[PDB]
């Protein structure tokens, strides 16, 4: 037998702090707990709400490697590329996309993108029925509105063409 | 055939909801409950089989989607760790709802809980092994039951009783109390003819809970419907193991011999 | 043959509970007390039969439990083992109700078996071989007599007297008794007679009782149903033993010189 | 009827108090002791109806409470179980004034006796059967009297007397004592009237208490109280579960021979 982990595939377009919500959420850790696994610290902390005042750097990546067991490459391809902006707030959904594949894309966070472009929605910055803006994908338990109760793949129907 | 076989001891190593007279006049205790939102604790020693009553009441009212609203849900059913304080009730009682609240502190917690009771208008709160809760937590139990109206059930052993009698605010409204029964009577020959087929599901020998049978039950289960459930589901895959048609009277005098 | 006669020495071995007008005016003069909760104590000699009649008046009373309320338990009957405190008297009274005890200080179990006790609604508290217990529970047995209500038999014998004279308050309270009788006569005939027609349960030879026979069993027994029973038994399962059908005179000559 | 006989037995089941002389010199001796805060000790025989009459003194002068203030409880009535130690003391005299009992330790809670009992203003405190609390207690209860002033009185058989004989302090301060008579000859025939006449409550048989029956109970009774009460409803419930609407002297004379 080797040292194992409760290992999750990563989706593809999956924002890194959604991908790290559900390894945390399948490994029942916490994120000051997966920082001190991986040997980052607190750092982990942060990146489920998108400070990424200093962008994760290599090494960073490299030890979350390590751990979640994804390669780094593959780990920066949920970041957005060098250059690109993203909005760390509001964090945006849209319902197609994730009742599609149930995940969180780091594209829907660009600063330049409003419209799905395999849907042709307005993708959404808020709950469309109560107006409740949504959690860090972090903490996307499932699929619903916190406030609402109303699940993420039904907003699909809300939300604009 | 095998296949077939390992289906069939598959079925008896897992437990099965079984329907007796108790757990029907439980639930129509429990009925009772809900419509006056009065507190109760349905007692009784262990292995009486007061869980699986009280798993089947919350199945029988299953939570409903609401459309205007999120949904609400009839009835709580939580199970909290030995010696575990209010907070981690307070987080069991959430997760059990759809809701989620992490950070945050104590009063926080508590104040969430209660905004998610009044939003889902839970009618009872079957608590299981009530007595693995800390004596304070009960204060904020009885605080719930007195703000939210919310009938609170307290499930668990006679070790409730005592934990329940040593304070007494807690048991200040707990007037009532159900105790469970132990079957003895002429109860037990219903209950064996009757889990004879309905649960074993196998070509029963005519045992019809005979002499010998029934009084080499009665010296190992003594009326505990539990001990005869698991007693009966072992024998049974003993004798469907080494290739015998149905149970003999070896096999339950072997199963009972390990268990007195 | 062989299974056969293994069947009929293991039922030999089986002591059996024969009605008869000793038992009768016992449990007559017991449902007489428990009607009115009149605290008696009814006493006799060693190896008469007293504890049997008790168990019959016992288990005739068979609790009815409801759904899901206590067992109404009318009749209780404990023997409490030698030295018994009081802690131990309270655990044998709430176990008896079947209701497992919990850790705590004697005032703990004094105020759970009341309360069991009130609940159950139990109307005969009967306390064979009362001469066993200490004299710092009968207060004990005195205050659950008084506040609750309920008729006390103290069984035991002669030494129970002796036991309770010395004591101001339990001699006075409890004076009503039933002495059990030596049965010598002809109803001793009778009983010796049924006992071959019921609890030998052996082929009918015509044995009939006959007058050595009778006179054999009186120098012998003494007018002890215990001694009575003992003697029966050896006797077939010795016949039994060598391939005798029946019972002849050498073995009761063998049985009777073996005890005296 | 049937339902009549059901009233008449339930009366007859329960007890009453009938008034009498020797009841009225305790109110009076109390009265004056409370009044003069002595501490007294009253002494009396076996079934001769201390119990009953404390009860009636407690009973008589209610506490009168005000309105949003602790009730001012003047008496104060316990019957400590056997060998009661000063823990068990404090919580029955806690338990007596409506004041639910704190977990704690025998400081605080002799703390906590102490200030309710001051609370309530006690005048008077009895204490029946008080030959069975240790003598580690009796030194709390001299405490008591000493700081607080509040005449204690202890009831017990003779063997209270002997009880604190064995110790200095309280045979000294407990040195008021008013022993229970045998209230037989003329007297115990006025008992025996009014007794037929009120605690019967039945239909005027014109029997008038003859002299015949008189000298059965004297031969019976002898004069104890309890006895009296016994036998007399005895006798009574035995003439109405036959049938017969008054009393017969067969009845009487069965139960005469059933207790001597
Ligand atoms: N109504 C029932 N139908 C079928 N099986 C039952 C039933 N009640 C109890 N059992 C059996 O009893 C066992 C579990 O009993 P359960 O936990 O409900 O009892 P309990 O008296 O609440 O005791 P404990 O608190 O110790 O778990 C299982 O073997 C289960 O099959
Ligand atoms: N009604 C009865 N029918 C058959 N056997 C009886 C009956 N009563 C007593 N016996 C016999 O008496 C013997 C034991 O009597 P039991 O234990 O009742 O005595 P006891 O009077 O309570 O005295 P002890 O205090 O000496 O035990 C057994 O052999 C039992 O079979
Ligand atoms: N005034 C009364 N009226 C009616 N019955 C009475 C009265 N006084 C005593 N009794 C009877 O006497 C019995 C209770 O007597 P009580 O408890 O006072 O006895 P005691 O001699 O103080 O007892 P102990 O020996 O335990 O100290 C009951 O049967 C009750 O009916
Ligand atoms: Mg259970
Ligand atoms: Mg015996
Ligand atoms: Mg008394
Ligand atoms: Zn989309
Ligand atoms: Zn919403």
């Amino acid at each position: 037998v080797k040292p194992w982990l409760f290992l999750i595939k990563p989706y593809e377009g999956e924002s890194l702090s959604h991908f790290l919500g559900r390894f945390r959420r399948a490994n029942h850790l916490s994120a000051s707990g997966l920082g001190t696994l991986a040997g980052i610290g607190a750092i982990v902390a942060r990146w489920e709400r998108f400070h990424f005042n200093p962008r994760p750097s290599q090494q960073e990546l490299e030890a979350i490697a390590s751990v979640v067991e994804v390669d780094a490459q593959r780990l920066a391809q949920m970041l957005p590329p060098a250059g690109v902006g993203m909005q760390h707030e509001p964090i945006r959904l849209c319902g197609a996309c994730y009742a599609e594949s149930p995940c969180h894309r780091i594209e829907w966070q660009y600063k330049s993108v409003w419209k799905c472009d395999r849907h042709q929605l307005k993708i959404l910055a808020k709950c469309p029925n109560c107006q409740a803006p949504f959690k860090m994908p972090a903490l996307w338990e499932d699929g619903c509105c916190h406030r609402c109760r109303m699940p993420f793949a039904e907003m699909a129907k809300l939300q604009k063409v | 055939d095998d296949e077939w076989l390992q289906a069939e001891i598959a079925r008896l190593k897992g437990k099965s909801i079984v329907p007796l007279q108790q757990v029907k006049t439980l639930h129509d205790w429990l009925d009772g409950k809900r419509k006056a939102r009065k507190s109760c604790r349905v007692v009784g020693e262990s292995r009486t089989g007061k869980t699986v009553a009280c798993d089947a009441y919350r199945y029988r009212h299953k939570p409903q989607q609401e459309a205007g609203r999120p949904p609400t849900v009839p009835v709580v059913y939580i199970r909290p760790h030995q010696k575990c304080g209010p907070k981690d009730l307070f987080k069991k009682i959430t997760e059990y709802l759809k809701y989620r609240v992490t950070k945050g502190t104590v009063s926080d917690f508590r104040d969430r809980t209660i905004e998610v009771l009044k939003g889902c208008g839970v009618e009872m709160l079957i608590i299981d092994e009530a007595d693995r809760l800390k004596p304070e937590t009960f204060a904020d139990v009885r605080d719930i039951a007195e703000d939210l109206g919310i009938a609170v059930v307290l499930v668990g052993t006679d070790r409730l009783d005592a934990v329940i009698k040593r304070d007494e605010q807690v048991l200040e409204r707990f007037r009532a109390h159900l105790r469970f029964g132990k079957l003895s009577g002429e109860d037990f020959k219903n209950t064996v003819e009757m889990w004879e087929q309905m649960v074993l599901k196998l070509p029963v020998s005519s045992n019809l809970k005979s002499k010998e049978m029934l009084r080499i039950l009665t010296s190992a289960t003594e009326g505990y419907i539990g001990r005869l459930d698991e007693i009966l589901r072992e024998a049974a895959i003993r004798s469907l193991s080494r290739g015998l048609k149905k149970i003999d009277k070896a096999v339950l005098q072997e199963v009972a011999k390990e268990y007195k």
